[PDB]
């Protein structure tokens, strides 16, 4: 009955500018996630550089001089792929490419003194058993608050941070590809597993076992599952190729949304566009779902399922043609498609404005909220931007 | 009747045992195969970001 | 047994398995248990039907889409089991007491359940 | 005034309930997917076929529920009784032992079910006329005795299935 | 304000640059841009990841 | 028999695997040093500016 998918949901009519209002380049590789605290007050990166850095979201309001990440975790070693935020913005998972999966406490130290991160618990996988955590996500069922986190040898494990037991243990079929993401009903009924394969594989929490296998017609690789926040058995999956975010009902495995945005046929199967969604985020908004999905064409693009006309770029290339979207029905799937508006001297004042935009693929996408909504965006040439 | 149907049901135990064998292995194949396949997911979005 | 794990009689309908070809044992532990406890090898049948009766008696959240979907899965896994584990199933139902239309658990507590230093006596 | 939808003017929750091995499986296969198997998978927990239809001209969408048959599936509590709009009580003709627990049924309609529930006895397996052992007269007058609606019918022969789904459609109407 | 936001453009600058932090000062607007476009500073060009410190940006506030 | 053709094709799908995840290391590292001599220019062009 208490159904709240964000804890902060974006105000009303937020429509993002693109206006950059924080420039970070602390990591020095790839950002792999980006996840925002239940209070909204901070929020973390982790980098293939082996770093795990939390950011105080009320400080990229511009209010600060300087904004640098509040506390620097480097205990992980390897490549720090995700992070997630636990309830209560007491804890924070980290997984590094080794298989060790930490638990690191980010204390609230009162000012003036730094916050101080220490490995609470530890646990480390078996390279030659369990292997690394592809994704990992935390829900909390009140008894017990539990991080599921997926493994490269197919196992979906949930340790109850409480108890330190394992609250319950999945073994997905290897046969369906390896596990890219998942997502968690926000019922914590069920959870849905997508792998590299394109097969979208649906558990039942609350019986923990798998009900049903799907695999995509163009067996693409699932980059982000989440739930869908008005269909309760609809899961969006942004797959590899033509920037596709397309949003299936599980019960009967039938594409009830997909967005195209790429110059390859509209669902066309062959030779798909090298552009692809890497992060996808979900919000009711308040009955229209507005979905901003990020990926390697280096274009943040809010995609408003409701009114796909009025859908945009929030920020890309300077140089962008005008780009228009139109609703489309396709071999039986609502598809709206990005059509990019053939484009057909003005004095600047200074050098010609420079691009804010990402220079490389943005991996992944969430948001915050403090006196405003912001969208904070992390690219695999270490930049995270947040954007108003 | 007997001895035939111990001979069938012999046969039908060896080549399931080979079976078993061989779903292991087609098991660990899948395993290491996602180990190749991080690798391969990995190293296309390096490559791009390159 | 008659009493469960937090001392609780037994209520409602329980399925306990017939071991083949051998007679009741009483001795403690039983070699012949009806209940597996959770202590040895799950037998997926055991926990799922465990499961199929928690969500009977509604103490399983209803997903009406996941039901048909996972009621199914089960259908699947018991029909499978049932080929190969030819084990029998022999329900025994307790009584429940009720008064003034409240359900009243039996707990074991013996009858009578309700200085270490000395100044003098040494 | 309120929201309604041009899908189903009404949607009545049926519920199939009876003994195992009576045909509660066979009869909503035959109505909903005009569907038959001599392969037996027991319902275990619940199913839930669909079939709208149209009655007087008003819609009616029918969600028609299975249940478990065996006992091990089963619990002295039921929440699936719980909202139902009708409630069919099946028997295998066959099956005397499975004809005598219909009271029992009806002693679990009675306790769980909403209070008005339209019952119907139906007396599936009535292909079986070499093995017919509760004969119409014998559940007529027990039928009749509690004023429940009755039918015999066959998924395999399957005719008979039909009017029992009618049957209960009708008589949700009536109570709708 | 406008003061405060060149001092914050060249102590950017610096940073990004990797100028040698015991040079900069917070106050200073043209010593440390003589030091960010001095032909010593070794790092001017160069392209990748860069921290603020902590002392410059409480210097700042 | 149809396990031992699946075997074999798995046999293929590993070597064949194998060799695509190294032939991407070498051109990631080629790109690499591309990308090195490329930041030397913009800082050598960059400095010259
Ligand atoms: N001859 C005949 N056999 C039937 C008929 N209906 C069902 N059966 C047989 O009985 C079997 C079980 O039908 P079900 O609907 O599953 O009976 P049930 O009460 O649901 O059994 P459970 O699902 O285990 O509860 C079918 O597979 C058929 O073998 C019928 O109308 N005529």
């Amino acid at each position: 009955e208490n159904a709240e998918w964000e804890s902060k949901p974006p105000p009303p009519g937020w429509r993002p500018k693109g206006l950059l209002v924080a420039h970070l380049h602390e990591h020095k590789s790839a950002v792999n996630r980006i996840r925002v605290s239940d209070e909204h007050s901070l929020f973390a990166t982790c980098s293939n550089d082996g770093t795990v850095k939390i950011w105080n979201s009320q400080k990229m309001e511009g209010k600060t001089t300087t904004t640098r990440s509040i506390l620097t975790y480097s205990r992980i070693g390897g490549r720090v792929k995700t992070l997630t935020f636990c309830q209560g913005s007491h804890y924070l998972a980290i997984a590094s490419d080794n298989g060790a999966v930490q638990l690191l406490g980010i204390e609230a130290s009162k000012l003036p003194k730094s916050p101080k991160i220490h490995p609470l618990q530890s646990r480390i996988l078996d390279q030659k058993e369990d292997g690394c955590v592809v994704d990992m996500h935390h829900f909390n069922s009140g008894a017990q608050s539990v991080l599921a986190y997926a493994t490269v040898n197919g196992s979906l494990v949930g340790w109850d941070l409480r108890s330190s037991s394992n609250a319950w243990t999945l073994k997905h079929d290897l046969k369906s590809g390896l596990i890219t993401s998942f997502a968690v009903d926000i019922h914590q009924c069920w959870l849905c597993i997508g792998t590299s394969s394109g097969t979208m594989a649906c558990w039942d929490m609350r019986f923990q076992l798998p009900i049903s296998s799907h695999c995509h017609p163009s067996r693409a690789r699932i980059r982000r599952l989440s739930m869908h926040p008005l269909y309760q058995s609809w899961v969006i999956a942004a797959v590899q190729g033509n920037n596709e975010v397309s949003m299936w009902d599980m019960e009967t495995g039938d594409r009830r949304f997909t967005l195209w945005a790429s110059s390859a046929p509209p669902l066309s199967e062959l030779q798909p566009s090298p552009h692809s969604v890497h992060g996808i985020y979900c919000s009711p908004a308040d009955g229209n779902p507005i979905l901003l999905t990020a990926g390697s064409d280096m274009k943040i693009r809010f995609w408003d399922l409701a009114y796909p006309e009025r859908s945009y770029v929030v920020a890309g290339s300077t140089s962008s043609p005008s780009v228009s979207y139109y609703r489309k029905i396709i071999e039986g799937t609502e598809v709206v498609q990005e059509i990019q508006n053939k484009q057909k001297d003005t004095p600047r004042r200074g050098p010609e404005s420079l691009p804010v935009g990402h220079h490389d693929i943005i991996t992944d996408v969430a948001t915050f909220q403090t006196t405003q909504g912001f969208i904070v965006t992390a690219s695999r040439d270490g930049i995270v931007k947040v954007w108003k | 009747v007997e001895k035939n149907r111990k001979i069938v049901a012999e046969n039908l135990e060896k080549v399931q045992a080979e079976a078993e064998r061989l779903d292991q292995e087609e098991a660990q194949y899948q395993r290491e195969y996602s180990e190749f396949k991080r690798q391969q997911l990995e190293l296309d979005d390096e490559l791009k970001s390159v | 047994s008659l009493f469960g794990k937090y001392g609780m009689f037994r209520q409602g309908m329980h399925d306990l398995k017939v071991w083949p070809n051998v007679e009741a044992d009483g001795s403690e532990p039983t070699k012949t248990p009806g209940r597996t406890s959770s202590t040895l090898s799950e037998d997926q049948m055991s926990r799922l039907a465990k499961l199929t009766k928690a969500h009977r008696q509604g103490h399983m959240v209803k997903v009406d889409w996941l039901d048909r979907l996972t009621f199914r899965e089960i259908e699947m896994i018991n029909e499978s089991e049932k080929r190969s584990s030819n084990f029998m199933y022999l329900m025994v139902e307790f009584r429940c007491v009720k008064c003034d239309d409240k359900e009243y658990g039996i707990v074991y507590y013996e009858k009578d359940g309700d200085l270490t230093s000395f100044e003098l006596v040494k | 005034m309120s929201s309604m939808n041009p899908e189903y003017d009404y949607l009545f929750k049926l519920l199939l309930i009876g003994d195992s091995g009576v045909g509660k499986s066979c009869l909503l296969l035959r109505f909903a997917d005009d569907t038959y198997t001599e392969s037996y998978i027991s319902t275990i927990g619940v199913d839930f076929k669909i079939r709208t239809i149209e009655l007087d001209g008003k819609t009616i969408k029918l969600q028609i529920w299975d249940t478990a048959g065996l006992e091990r599936f089963r619990t002295i509590t039921s929440s699936y009784y719980r909202g139902a709009h009708g409630i069919i009580v099946v028997y295998d003709v066959t099956d005397q032992e499975s004809f005598n627990n219909v009271k029992q049924w009806l002693q679990e309609i009675d306790r769980y079910a909403s209070e008005n529930v339209n019952k119907l006895l139906v007396g599936n397996k009535c292909d079986l006329t070499t093995k017919k052992v509760v004969d119409y007269t014998t559940a007529k007058e027990f039928a009749d005795s509690l004023g429940i609606p009755f039918l015999e019918t066959s998924a395999k022969n399957a005719t008979n299935v039909e009017q029992s789904f009618m049957t209960m459609a009708a008589e949700i109407k009536k109570r709708m | 304000r406008a003061v405060k936001k060149l001092n914050a453009n060249i102590l950017y600058l610096c940073f990004s640059q990797h100028v040698n932090l015991d040079q900069l000062q917070p106050l200073h607007t043209l010593r440390n841009l003589m030091y960010l476009v001095s032909p010593s500073s070794e790092h001017l060009g160069r392209s990748g990841p860069f921290e603020v410190r902590a002392d410059l940006e409480e210097s700042m506030e | 028999q149809k396990l031992y053709s699946r075997a074999q094709r798995h046999q293929e799908k590993k070597e064949k695997i194998q060799r695509h995840n190294r032939k991407l290391g070498d051109l990631v590292e080629k790109k690499t040093i591309d990308l090195r001599s490329h930041y030397e220019r913009l800082a050598n062009l960059r400095r010259s500016h």
